[PDB]
């Protein structure tokens, strides 16, 4: 039937991790899109900003805290690898002590990221393994001769 | 886009469902269990009491009023079995503090629920419903309504706003040690509970089956319809009211005006 | 000019410690700091600073106080023969002068008396130098690790210890576990501070660490609990250590640029700005005036955009939040500006050495002018909506508040020290950029520091920015957006694309960097909070031998332990919530 | 009838939970002061009067009103008693 799946896209929870910077944005695209996030309660933990290595074992908690079915969302280039940050308190990405599903990459994203974020994610949510063979294929092809037929933009001494 | 109102909970009530539960270590088990049907049972069992129609009456008993006000104060077990199965100091005290108030504030629904069944006379609903036949209980008991109101929407309704947080420290809301389909269960329930309430209030305070110029049924959910919407408006007006406030406009102002309530109204029956 | 290289041996201070302590320990070094630099034998530090703090007008805030390595310098001319050395910055505002002093150490013998005595806010000072560097300081009460964790084994701004992540072992989880068992036997050994109270029933330990919202980053405060009141508040802070410092060593001059941006995520322009005025005054580079007007407008700018937010989080948070969303539409209207000039909302990195990326395009004035008369209706109204407001200045009067001389010892700037009666600002006593040129005023608060004032203060400064805004677009002249000078990087594009000399200039500019000559730069700016400085040293090369980074933001943070103790954790959330503070400022 | 809908309810409350399982030490100052709830415990039993009251007060009359009258004039006086002593303040 698959109405499980249909289940799940239509509805998702989302956990705010936002650090330090980079949350203003993620702010600015949940006042739109959007105190009904509570912890051990999210099925879909949005990480963003740089993942220290002090504060590592809090988000190793929050991982662990949620129930089985667990999604991830790595925003900013902080997040998804140390970014510019490839230093000795900075962790080199966030996926090498828990799993991601989807990369937004970007430093900070913007609002229509996370919006493509959650179309993706109800997209994956929708084809079930998790890959299902359908996964492989990805924007860096999807769109490949639409933005290679680009040929002329705005001179940059104009507004 | 989706066009219903309902399909956002239908998909809601979807995902809650299929969710592996976790057994929680060194807990009790019973009570983890028990804790959301206290809260859910007791307002789906308040549905049972209403005047729906003469013919398809849901239970056709003497008294229904005393099953209410047994619901009603059955209702904090929920919250107190939850504190104590939250294993948690914080969440322990944060649930003895909702409790707290929980207690402090369903005091005044039975006295105002004094007047309306002292005019009616009966506990049984079809004299209720027969008694507001031309002139409604809602004129003279103005400070009794306002007081059920209140009464009816501190009640785990959220208009309190200390059941997922606390503004106190050193503890924490009561919502958060549940996370499968007991969460779930928790919004059910305070759903049945905001619409059993509602019709109760208007099938106790107001007239139902009048039928003016339409048949009566849908007359009676029309209004009951048009006081859903006032009370979602006025609980979206209705600002979070820190634990002080409540605690000072509680058992000092409205006593008083629940027992001067009951004055006016036996000097004014006879 | 300006940034000529100066000894200021002339100055009355030097021959007043002259007198005083006659010849020898004091080697007048020669900088572009524009202050006296003075190098004195550990065995006189308290002397001097005793000497100091009473002097006829004395020194009455200890800016910063940090460490340098220096074992690598080879352009040494007129130093004393060291191998680590200690700096303390310190100002006297009466004399609207600064004074540094340095003592010099060797590296066996790695020990200095402590300075927390005289200043206390000195004490955290001292502890970051315990964890960065391996030098102890006897009769230092609480010196503990406070970035690193306390297992972690090496003194990372030591040159011997390799700078980048790629040198250590990738994060494989050994460390996950241990950290894990760490965590869930949380237990307190009482070294968490001065923990007078013992471990039983009398006295509870209490993480209290906000993950709410508006708490500006995730921290723990270690509460110790009697009666529900604030016996003894340590801060555990440094989660959100991001090692600025030590990149600044391993980049050029010109690829650095983007990583002051992220010192804090707030300020944009204005912490770009000290690092380039430091690093032309080790240039030697006089701007054109369109260059300063131009910095002019967007420092304003962001410093706008900067008190917006504190007063729209301010008011939403202790008072009724409906009307002030609106300012999220408008800071919107500030970004759809910011990128039309910059390009991107958040981390512009326009800012150069020796003037700015582009010039201004053609339709600027039109923007900025509807953005001029569009504001003060706005303005106007949050002016009503919290001027004559009652319920919120009812609960937001006398809440932990301090006076002038707690403000002095305790660091504190910014508008916290505005609130008091000390009128000292850098734009005024110390003008930049051109602010000489133009009419604006300093608000201050009295001698009572609450929240009431900070905002009040605040607004007044908002009204002062926007003044100084529409002077700067009513009075911009016409000429270059950078500087005539072999120095200026990179060179303007279009001559790099025609011309050789250019060219080649440009291509070692930004492809090995600029050689500046071995000196020392300095400065200091009025930032969105407080007084952000810049502490630049070059060792001839082409990237920065040492950087120093003073935010006013740690100060802030460190001295509400202090001014808190004896009240209710509400009162502390409210002034945590009050207090100018952001965890990447403090973490840098 | 009443009991057909009790076993309905029971029997829907069987059938979610069986379906959820096949689907797969000293407080110091902390707490106390319940003695609010306390205050309601026996104010309730105090209520209960006018619980049995509100269903015959036709019959009762003018002497009913007066005993009512002195019965929440006492209440009012115990109330106020507490509010003044510091009882009835702000509580944890
Ligand atoms: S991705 Fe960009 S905005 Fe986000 S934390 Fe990293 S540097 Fe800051």
């Amino acid at each position: 039937n698959d109405m499980v799946n249909w289940g799940r896209k239509n509805s998702i929870w989302p956990y705010n991790f936002g650090l330090s910077c980079c949350y203003v944005e993620m702010v600015t695209s949940f006042t739109a899109v959007h105190l009904r996030a509570s912890p051990r309660q999210a099925d879909l933990m949005v990480v963003a900003g740089t993942c220290f290595t002090k504060m590592a074992p809090v988000i190793q908690r929050l991982y662990d805290q949620m129930l089985e079915p667990k999604w991830v969302i790595s925003m900013g280039a902080c997040a998804n690898s140390g970014g510019m940050y490839d230093i000795y308190s900075v962790v080199q990405g966030v996926d090498k002590f828990i799993p991601v599903d989807v990369y937004i990459p970007g430093c900070p994203p913007r609002p229509e990221a996370y919006m493509q974020a959650l179309m993706l994610l109800q997209e994956s949510i929708g084809k079930e393994q998790g890959v299902y063979r359908a996964n492989m294929q990805s924007e860096r092809e999807r769109k490949r001769g639409e933005r290679i037929a680009v040929t002329n933009l705005r001179t940059p001494d104009e507004i | 886009v989706g066009w219903g109102g309902s399909l956002q909970l239908v998909a809601d009530m979807i995902k809650m469902f299929f969710k592996e539960d976790w057994i929680p270590k060194f807990s009790d088990r019973v009570i983890f269990t028990l804790a959301p049907m206290i809260a859910f049972t007791s307002l789906l069992l308040a549905f049972a009491i209403v005047p729906v129609s003469p013919g398809w009456v849901v239970a056709d008993l003497n008294i229904g009023i005393l099953f209410f006000l047994m619901m009603a104060g059955l209702a904090v077990y929920a919250v107190l079995f939850a504190g104590w199965s939250s294993n948690n100091k914080y969440s322990l005290l944060g649930a003895m503090r909702a409790s707290a108030q929980t207690l402090s504030y369903e005091v005044f629904l039975g006295l105002s629920l004094m007047g309306v069944v002292a005019q009616a006379g009966s506990f049984n609903m079809t004299d209720i419903v027969n008694s507001q036949a031309h002139v409604w209980n809602v004129i003279p008991q103005f400070f009794g309504f306002i007081t059920f109101a209140i009464a009816g929407v501190a009640v785990c309704h959220r208009h309190p706003f200390d059941q997922p947080e606390a503004e106190q420290e050193l503890a924490d809301g009561y919502h958060i040690e549940y996370s499968g389909m007991k969460f779930g269960l928790f919004f059910v329930g305070e759903y049945i509970g905001i619409v059993t309430i509602s019709a109760l209030m208007v099938t106790l305070f107001f007239g139902g089956w009048q039928g003016p110029l339409l048949p009566p049924f849908i007359w009676f959910a029309l209004k009951t319809a048009f006081f859903m919407m006032m009370f979602i408006l006025i609980r979206a007006s209705l600002p979070r009211p820190r634990y002080d406030q409540v605690m000072s406009f509680g058992w000092k102002i409205c006593l008083p005006l629940t027992l001067i309530n009951l004055l006016v109204t036996a000097a004014v029956i006879l | 000019p300006a940034w000529q290289t100066r000894d200021h041996l002339d100055d009355p201070v030097i021959g007043e410690l002259r007198n005083r302590f006659g010849p020898d320990a004091f080697t007048v070094q020669a900088t572009r700091t524009g202050v006296p630099v003075v190098w004195i034998k550990r065995e006189q530090l308290l002397e001097v600073g005793d000497f100091l703090k009473k002097l006829p007008k004395p020194y009455v805030m200890l800016f910063d106080l940090h460490g340098m390595d220096e074992r690598l310098r080879t352009h040494r001319e007129g130093l004393p023969a060291a191998d680590f050395s200690v700096f303390y910055h310190l100002i006297s505002i009466d004399r609207n002068r600064d004074i540094m002093l340095k003592v010099a150490l060797a590296e066996n013998d790695l020990h200095v008396p402590t300075f927390t005595k005289l200043f206390p806010n000195a004490n955290w000072y001292e502890r970051e130098t315990w964890d960065l560097f391996g030098i102890t300081f006897d009769g230092h009460p609480n010196l503990r690790r406070i970035m690193m964790p306390q297992t972690w084994k090496g003194h990372p701004l030591r040159k011997d210890y390799p700078a980048r992540a790629t040198e250590f072992s990738p994060f494989e989880l050994t460390k996950a576990k241990q950290d894990l068992e760490m965590e869930a036997l949380t237990f307190k050994p009482e070294e968490w501070g001065m923990k007078r109270g013992t471990e039983n029933e009398d006295f509870m330990f209490l993480n209290l660490g906000p993950n709410h919202p508006s708490a500006h980053g995730a921290f723990r405060i270690v509460l110790q609990l009697d009666g529900e009141e604030i016996v003894d508040c340590v801060p555990d802070i440094g989660y959100h250590h991001r090692g600025a410092e030590k990149m600044g060593e391993r980049q050029s001059w010109h690829s650095y640029i983007p990583y002051t941006d992220r010192i804090e995520y707030l300020g944009g322009c204005v912490n770009e700005m000290p690092y380039v005025l430091a690093v032309e005054k080790l240039a030697g580079i006089t701007v054109p005036d369109r260059v300063n007007v131009i910095r002019v407008m967007l420092s304003e700018l962001f410093r706008i955009n900067s008190h917006l937010l504190y007063i729209s989080t301010f008011i939403q948070d202790v008072g009724a939040m409906t009307p002030v969303f609106f300012a999220f539409t408008d800071r919107q209207k500030i970004y759809d500006l910011v990128e039309a000039i910059t390009g991107f909302r958040m981390h512009p990195a326009w800012f150069r050495i020796g003037g700015v990326a582009h010039d201004l395009p053609r339709g600027w004035d039109r923007l900025l002018r509807e953005f001029l008369d569009w504001m003060p209706k706005r303005l106007a109204s949050y002016e009503k909506a919290a001027l004559q407001n009652t319920i919120l200045k009812g609960r937001s009067q006398g809440v932990a508040a301090y006076g002038a001389k707690e403000a002095l010892e305790w660091g504190t700037t910014g508008a916290g020290l505005r609130a008091t009666g000390i009128d000292f600002d850098v734009r005024k006593a110390r003008p930049y950029s051109g602010y000489e040129n133009f009419d604006f005023e300093i608000p201050v608060g009295g001698g009572v520091s609450d929240c009431y004032t900070r905002v009040m203060l605040k607004v007044e400064e908002l009204r002062q920015s926007l003044r100084i805004l529409e002077q700067c677009l009513n009075n911009m002249p016409e000429g270059p957006f950078k500087a005539d000078h072999p120095l200026t990087t990179p060179p303007p594009k279009e001559r790099t694309l025609q011309h050789i000399e250019t060219l080649i200039t440009h291509f070692l500019q930004v492809s090995w960097g600029p050689v500046m000559p071995a000196n020392e730069s300095f400065q200091m700016i009025e930032a969105t909070k407080g007084i952000n400085s810049y502490y630049l040293t070059s060792d001839g090369s082409t990237m920065s031998y040492r950087t120093r980074v003073r935010t006013p933001s740690f100060a802030h943070l460190q001295q509400i332990p202090a001014a808190i103790r004896g009240s209710l954790v509400s009162d502390l959330i409210v002034y945590l919530g009050s207090i100018d503070f952001v965890m990447s400022d403090v973490d840098r | 009838a009443f009991a057909i809908f009790l076993i309905v309810a029971i029997g829907l409350c069987c059938l979610m939970l069986v379906g959820g399982w096949f689907l797969g030490a000293r407080l110091r100052l902390s707490a106390k002061f319940y003695l609010v709830a306390m205050f309601f415990v026996i104010f309730d039993v105090e209520a209960l009067y006018l619980f049995a009251w509100s269903t015959s007060i036709r019959e009762s009359g003018w002497v009913g009103f007066v005993e009512a009258a002195i019965f929440i004039f006492v209440l009012l006086a115990g109330l106020v008693y507490l509010v003044r002593i510091g009882a009835l303040d702000w509580t944890p």
